[PDB]
């Protein structure tokens, strides 16, 4: 860790990710398939 | 370094090179039997056909397996096995061919006594004549389509299957 | 005596179970009832047969809904290691040496930060295909 | 139990291992008076520590090549994981996909997603049938000469009467003239029986 | 001094070994996956692609 050695952050955070799928899941339960076609 | 001290007291200046390639094949070796594993072994119990051969007239006796030789693998099966031929170790397969020789034996009768139905729950008896009245209408071709030429139909099939051996003989 | 090898301390049945721990061709191995390791050959499963005739079939008359998980690993740690820290230490003595060997340390970045680029890109095209945000009633 | 998320695991532990394996690698001497390079510049001067430390330069060296091989070869089975998940979040939860187990093992109707750390869960609701009964069947039936056929599902009796059913579904109907259509005369098709229709 | 010389030689050979044997698995791998996929959808039913 003292050696030059590094780690770096994602760019989404995981609170993005649960907003992506709670979407996903609002969206197969409200609107089917549609949603996905238009 | 070939069992000599001289050399093994200077090789391990050189730290764990030989542990990481051990660790490399050993993970290497592992996987060819999942492979083996997923390829196969999609079928929960091993079936086994009738003994008698009332398919409508559709001749199966080519690839079906011949219990009179000890080895259960059919015709074809052995035409085709026949055509083709310091610290250095070779490991055994898990699955010897026996088995794979029930497994494919299982899947074809499946495949023949309870069509598709064997795949998504408990397989379930259909005479052949109306497994065919379903695959044609599975292309739009209706099913008396069949039952007024089916004779024929078997004909072709027992011709078609005929070359295949002629093609793998020459 | 396999054809694997000798196995020692392990007691040979005729009866067949699943495979706990594979030894190799057919032979399996496990700890069971009092107790012992035991060896067998592996069974591939229970033996069946449909009575098969013309003019029979069976129907289903009941039915079950299922739920079945699945699991997949869409990433992984993006690394990143400083080439000429860790060969030179911060010390010029070893660089003005390490400096004839060219570009190598400069490359190995290169592919590195490739990894680093790429990664972010997995996470990004399997969410993020909904053009709004929903939110449920 | 844990033990259900077992694959998500191994990645991280492969990973950790291999950091340590190339950290720990700095105590090896490569035949060098010492794996200290201050030890070596205090007690020597530049004509022999320009002899001794191209050895150290070259080990470690190829040992940060064998890491960033090794990690090159194994990014690939990432992507096409990634490939792969993407494709059943394509196909299967914004879409009812009849591709047989491609989602569960079974006849499928819907799917959820969960997330999870460098990873992804689905949830897959598949529908089986669990009874059966027994039944006797014919391919068709004669009236008036003529053969007819069912238009869909298949004919049952179990023994008395003769009835119409859809196929994975016990439900008999009685048999009428617009369950089913006429096709060429009885003498055609093999094991036709004869009966009424209304 | 001549005996490095050997073993820096068999020990890169190695490594070229390991190095072609883990590219032709995961070659094979993805021919593996294309059989048990064909297995999967095209035995157990009739496919329309
Ligand atoms: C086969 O099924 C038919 C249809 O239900 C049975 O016929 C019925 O028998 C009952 C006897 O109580 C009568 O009340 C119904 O009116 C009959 N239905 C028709 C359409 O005729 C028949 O008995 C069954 N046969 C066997 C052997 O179970
Ligand atoms: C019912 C039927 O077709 N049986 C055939 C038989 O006539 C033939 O001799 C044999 C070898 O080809 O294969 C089987
Ligand atoms: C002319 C002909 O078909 N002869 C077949 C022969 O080839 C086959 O080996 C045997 C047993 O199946 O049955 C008969
Ligand atoms: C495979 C087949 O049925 N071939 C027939 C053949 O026997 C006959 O000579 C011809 C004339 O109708 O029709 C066709
Ligand atoms: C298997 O059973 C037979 C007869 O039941 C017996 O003679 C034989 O000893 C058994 N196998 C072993 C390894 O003891
Ligand atoms: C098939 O049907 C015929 C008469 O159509 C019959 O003689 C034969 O036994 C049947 N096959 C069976 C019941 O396996
Ligand atoms: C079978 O049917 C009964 C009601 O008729 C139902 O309660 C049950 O869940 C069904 N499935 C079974 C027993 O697997
Ligand atoms: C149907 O009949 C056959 C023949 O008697 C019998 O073996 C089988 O158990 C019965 N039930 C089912 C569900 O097939
Ligand atoms: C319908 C029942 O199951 C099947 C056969 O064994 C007989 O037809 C029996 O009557």
């Amino acid at each position: 860790k003292f050696n030059g050695l590094t780690v770096l952050p994602p760019l989404l955070t995981d609170e993005m990710i649960a907003q992506y799928t709670s979407a996903l899941l609002a969206g197969t339960i409200t609107s089917g398939w549609t949603f996905g076609a238009g | 370094c070939g069992d000599s001290t001289e050399c093994s007291n200077l090789l391990l200046q050189y730290g764990s090179f030989c542990t990481q390639l051990n660790r490399a094949l050993t993970g290497i070796a592992v996987e060819q039997d999942k492979n083996t594993q997923e390829v196969f072994a999609q079928v929960k119990q091993i079936y086994k056909t009738p003994p008698i051969k009332d398919f409508g007239g559709f001749n199966f006796s080519q690839i079906l397996p011949d219990p009179s030789k000890p080895s259960k693998r059919s015709f074809i099966e052995d035409l085709l096995f026949n055509k083709v031929t310091n610290g250095l170790t070779v490991l055994p397969p898990l699955l010897t061919d026996e088995m794979i020789a029930q497994y494919t034996s299982a899947l074809l009768a499946g495949t023949i006594t309870s069509g598709w139905t064997f795949g998504a729950g408990a397989a379930l008896q259909i005479p052949f004549a109306m497994q065919m009245a379903y695959r044609f209408n599975g292309i739009g071709v209706t099913q008396n389509v069949l039952y007024e030429n089916q004779k024929l139909i078997a004909n072709q099939f027992n011709s078609a299957i005929g070359k295949i051996q002629d093609s793998l003989s020459s | 005596q396999t054809r694997a090898g000798c196995l020692i301390g392990a007691e040979h049945v005729n009866n067949s179970y699943e495979c706990d721990i594979p030894i190799g061709a057919g032979i399996c191995a496990s700890y069971q009832t009092s107790q012992s390791i035991i060896a067998y050959t592996m069974s591939l499963g229970a033996e069946n047969s449909v009575a098969y005739s013309n003019n029979s079939i069976a129907i289903p008359t009941n039915f079950t809904i299922s739920v079945t998980t699945e699991i997949l690993p869409v990433s992984m740690t993006k690394t990143s290691v400083d080439c000429t820290m860790y060969i030179c230490g911060d010390s010029t003595e070893c660089s003005n040496l390490l400096l004839q060997y060219g570009s190598f340390c400069t490359q190995l970045n290169r592919a590195l930060t490739g990894i680093a680029v790429e990664q972010d890109k997995n996470t990004q095209e399997v969410f993020a295909q909904v053009k709004q945000i929903y939110k449920t009633p | 139990t844990a033990s259900a998320l077992g694959k998500l695991q191994d990645v991280v532990n492969q990973n950790a291992q291999a950091l340590n394996t190339l950290v720990k690698q700095l105590s090896s001497n490569f035949g060098a008076i010492s794996s200290v390079l201050n030890d070596i510049l205090s007690r020597l001067d530049p004509p022999e520590a320009e002899v001794q430390i191209d050895r150290l330069i070259t080990g470690r060296l190829q040992s940060l090549q064998t890491y960033v091989t090794q990690q090159l070869i194994r990014a690939a089975e990432i992507r096409a994981s990634a490939n792969l998940a993407a494709t059943k979040m394509s196909e299967c939860v914004l879409g009812q996909s009849k591709r047989v187990d491609f989602c569960g093992k079974g006849y499928h109707l819907m799917s959820f997603p969960q997330s999870a750390p460098h990873g992804v869960v689905f949830l897959h609701v598949t529908y089986v049938p669990a009874q059966e009964k027994n039944f006797t069947t014919a391919p068709a039936i004669c009236h008036d000469g003529k053969a007819h056929f069912p238009r869909e599902g298949v004919f049952v009796s179990n023994g008395t009467h003769w009835f119409v059913t859809q196929r994975n579904f016990y439900e008999p109907q009685i048999i009428t003239t617009d369950n089913t259509f006429v096709s060429g005369n009885c003498d055609v098709v093999i094991g036709i029986v004869n009966n009424t229709v209304y």
